[PDB]
């Protein structure tokens, strides 16, 4: 799976954004896809999750209520919809596709995206 | 002559069950190590335990007797290592379903541990020795749980460095499990009773009550994590488990000390304490205060364990040592057939898929319906 992210840009506060993730290459087995985030001078932070077989979601406590994550299995993409943005959300977002199968490893999310730049300012 | 096999059988029992990270399992799972949604644990992973436990019960019960009781003990030792080797490094949601299956072998092979001593110890020192190999397990679990809430609070040991200690504990259990003497006579292979009124009625409650007790134990740490997330507030799941285990141990001993005829005051003592288990299961669900929810678990385990002792005492008053296994082997199976029926409908993903918030209103009502039918059945 070669996840490609796009849809980043600078938005004034209170302006939403939609970020896609064109998962492709081995999309037969992707049993999850959870966007992450890495603010400047910080570490990767959980932001959302969406199961592939079903539609079960689990957002981070802080971001819940404005961030909506929706699978699009037809085209493989995963959309994160964000509303009510503020200059504290300036960060870089990463996908994380849990491919599937029996595995031994350090992180559940096998494959990772490149990164899209979100810069909330005014 | 009876001290060598029992000393090494007790050492194996103590070390295998001295697993610090039994309580800190779901806080470990749904954390930064193997982050899994609570909907991926309460409806996809945990249910598999009762499915595999049910399947691998009769085949292991029959196997334990044909091949003498020890080879199965070693198999339980090996399944202990495989279960905690995947629980350490194995990551995903599918890898955890495999872990649950291998925990079915671990728990389903426990029949060969208690039944082994009968074939190698002289028949006079059977109840004396059986007590030694049964109290060590309780002392091991209580000692392990206290250590879990002693390193996580005072020593700051991450939840990962308890599966390493747990793995070492069970890994040393499969070092004494190779040294037990090999039995030379089994019970049935290598060596109608339900018509009694008491043995059937007293087995119906044992089968039904233990069916719900196993389910409550399984989906309880989710309730604690739901009422107070482990990443936001401190969780005392080790001290609570240690106190609850000690509370049950003393309660069971108390029933073995008082001398009251559990014939005229037996049914009443099982309806009354079954109501307490129903009353103390609504508390775990209706109370927002996390401390109250701990007490609900404390009373439930202590109260229930005071009934399995009465039921076991009443079942075994005339049966021989050669009849306990196939009278306590059916009940431990019929109890699982009930659990699988309940888990499929109430919890499983393909069933109702009820979350953990509303589940305990069913278990708390499950024990309030095992009271009306065993109190409205006494009609004149
Ligand atoms: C890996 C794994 N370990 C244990 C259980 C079952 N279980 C968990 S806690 C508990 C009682 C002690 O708190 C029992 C019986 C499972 N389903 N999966």
């Amino acid at each position: 799976v070669q996840l490609v992210e796009s849809g980043g840009g600078l938005v004034q506060p209170g302006d939403s954004l939609r970020l896609s993730c064109a998962a492709s290459g081995r999309t037969f087995s992707i049993n999850a896809m959870a966007w992450f985030r890495q603010a400047p001078g910080k570490e990767r932070e959980y932001v959302a999750q969406i199961s592939w077989t079903g539609g079960n979601t689990y957002y981070a406590e802080s971001v819940k209520g404005r961030f909506t994550i929706s699978r699009d299995n037809a085209k493989n993409t995963v959309y994160l919809q964000m509303i009510s943005l503020k200059p504290e959300d300036t960060a870089v977002y990463y996908c994380a596709a849990d491919s599937g199968g029996i595995r031994l490893g350090a992180s559940r999310w096998n494959y990772w995206g490149q990164g899209t730049q979100v810069t909330v300012s005014s | 002559s009876w001290i060598y096999p029992t000393v090494i059988l007790c050492l194996f029992g103590f070390f295998s069950m001295m697993r610090p990270s039994e309580p800190f399992l779901i806080p470990y799972l749904s954390g930064p190590d193997k982050q899994l949604t609570s909907a991926e644990i309460t409806n996809e992973i945990f249910p598999v335990w009762t499915y595999s436990y049910l399947v691998l019960l009769l085949p292991v019960f029959v196997l334990t007797d044909y091949v003498r009781y020890k080879p199965v003990i070693i198999l339980q030792g090996i399944s202990f290592i495989i279960t905690w080797l995947l629980l350490l490094f194995g990551q995903g949601v599918k890898t955890m379903q495999v872990v649950e299956f291998f925990y079915g072998m671990v728990t389903a092979a426990e029949v060969a541990y208690y039944a082994y001593i009968y074939s190698v110890v002289s028949p006079e020192h059977y109840q004396r020795v059986s007590g030694y190999c049964r109290s060590v397990t309780l002392a091991a679990y209580t000692a392990g749980s206290v250590l879990a809430q002693l390193l996580v609070s005072l020593a700051q040991m991450s939840y990962f460095y308890l599966n390493v200690i747990s793995l070492a504990s069970v890994s040393v259990a499969f070092l004494f499990s190779l040294f037990l003497p090999m039995p030379k006579k089994s019970m049935f292979f290598h060596a109608e009773c339900y018509s009694s009124k008491r043995l059937f009625y007293w087995s119906l409650w044992w089968a039904f009550a233990t069916a719900g007790f196993n389910q409550v134990l399984n989906y309880v740490q989710i309730l604690w994590d739901y009422k107070a997330p482990s990443q936001d507030s401190s969780i005392y799941n080790g001290a609570v488990e240690a106190i609850a285990t000690f509370g049950g141990a003393v309660a069971a001993f108390a029933v073995g000390y008082v001398k009251v005829n559990w014939d005229l005051l037996g049914e009443l003592a099982l309806v009354v304490f079954s109501v307490v288990n129903a009353g103390s299961l609504f508390l775990m669900h209706y109370t927002a205060n996390i401390w109250a929810c701990y007490a609900g678990y404390l009373i439930f385990k202590s109260s229930y364990m005071l009934l399995i002792t009465i039921a076991v005492f009443q079942i075994a008053v005339n049966l021989n040592v050669e009849r306990y296994a196939l009278v306590f082997g059916i009940n431990t199976f019929i109890a699982l057939v009930i659990q699988t029926i309940m888990t499929v409908i109430v919890v499983d993903q393909r069933g109702l898929n009820l979350p953990v918030s509303i589940q305990f209103l069913v278990y708390g009502s499950y024990f309030a319906v095992i009271a009306g039918i065993f109190l409205m059945r006494s009609m004149y």
